[PDB]
């Protein structure tokens, strides 16, 4: 992910 | 089967143009396998996951999924409505807190618990793990979903929404698993979708209606939501016997629509997640 959704 | 009126990312994934409603799938629904989703827990309880749903761990005080996200993925993969794999197992996993956020320590436990709880249950068409989350590059967080995918599960993580290259997230940035970016209903790359050459896959991530805490639903928008249409996706396949958890996310991108999406930037992947259903 990373922010992911 | 159809579902008519579908949800736009159902429809989305089983035709080879945008703009449809009906979402066609074989009736097997991902019957025989098991999604391990790994987020804020899921609401067991909520009548769209018709008692398939069940908490397994949970590194908190409760088991609850007190935020939502963990349920509205969880939909997505196999509610009835709003799901890909609408016959699918599913287990929860609570590894975020109900603001939605988890230490790495955390995230990488809950991953090694999948690799040894799957040898526990009865999933004779396969076992798929989705995880919506990430945050900043982790060699040990990219080597947890990497053990978790040499143990045999077909591993999806969403590319993340920092609208910038994914190789700088982890678990994202991690190539042996199924990196999923998100697409909206007109095929444009989501603005916020992270992208880059380790990405695998795209799917549907822009106003997706799924399942929601207190037995509702909202819509709302990430590459978490693609993550789950992908993972669901390759249960539904690995149900089909078509692939299996090792060669899943290879098989889902060697049969999806190519050069369909706009907005793509080059050396990332134009490629978005197609069950290439024909009745
Ligand atoms: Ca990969």
């Amino acid at each position: 992910g990373a922010l992911a959704g | 089967a159809a579902q008519t009126n579908a949800p736009w990312g159902l429809a989305r994934i089983s035709s080879t143009s945008p703009g449809t409603s009906t979402y066609y799938y074989d009736e097997s629904a991902g019957q025989g396998s098991c999604v391990y989703v790994i987020d804020t827990g899921i609401e067991a309880s909520h009548p769209e996951f018709e008692g398939r749903a069940q908490m397994v761990k949970t590194y908190y005080y409760s088991s609850r999924d007190g935020n939502g996200h963990g349920t509205h993925c969880a939909g997505t993969v196999g509610s009835r409505t709003y799901g890909v794999a609408k016959k699918t197992q599913l287990f929860g996993v609570k590894v975020l807190d109900d603001n939605g956020s988890g230490q790495y320590s955390t995230i990488i436990a809950g991953m090694d618990f999948v690799a040894s709880d799957k040898n526990n249950r009865n999933c004779p068409k396969g076992v798929v793990a989705s995880l919506s989350l990430g945050g900043g590059y982790s060699s040990s967080v990219n080597s947890a979903a990497a053990r978790l995918q040499s143990s045999g599960v077909m591993v999806a993580v969403a590319a993340g929404n920092n609208n910038a290259d994914a190789r700088n997230y982890s678990p994202a940035s991690e190539p042996s698993v199924c990196t999923v970016g998100a697409s909206d209903r007109y095929d444009r790359r989501s603005s916020f979708s992270n992208y880059g050459s380790v990405l695998d896959i795209f799917g549907p991530g822009t106003d997706i209606l799924s399942t929601w805490i207190g037995g509702s639903t909202r819509s709302i928008s990430g590459t978490s939501m693609a993550t789950p249409h992908v993972a669901g996706l390759a249960a539904y396949l690995m149900t089909l016997g078509k692939t299996t958890a090792a060669s899943a996310c290879r098989y889902i991108a060697d049969t999806a629509n190519k050069g369909d999406l706009s907005n793509i930037p080059f050396g990332t992947v134009n490629l978005l997640a197609y069950n290439n259903y024909q009745a």
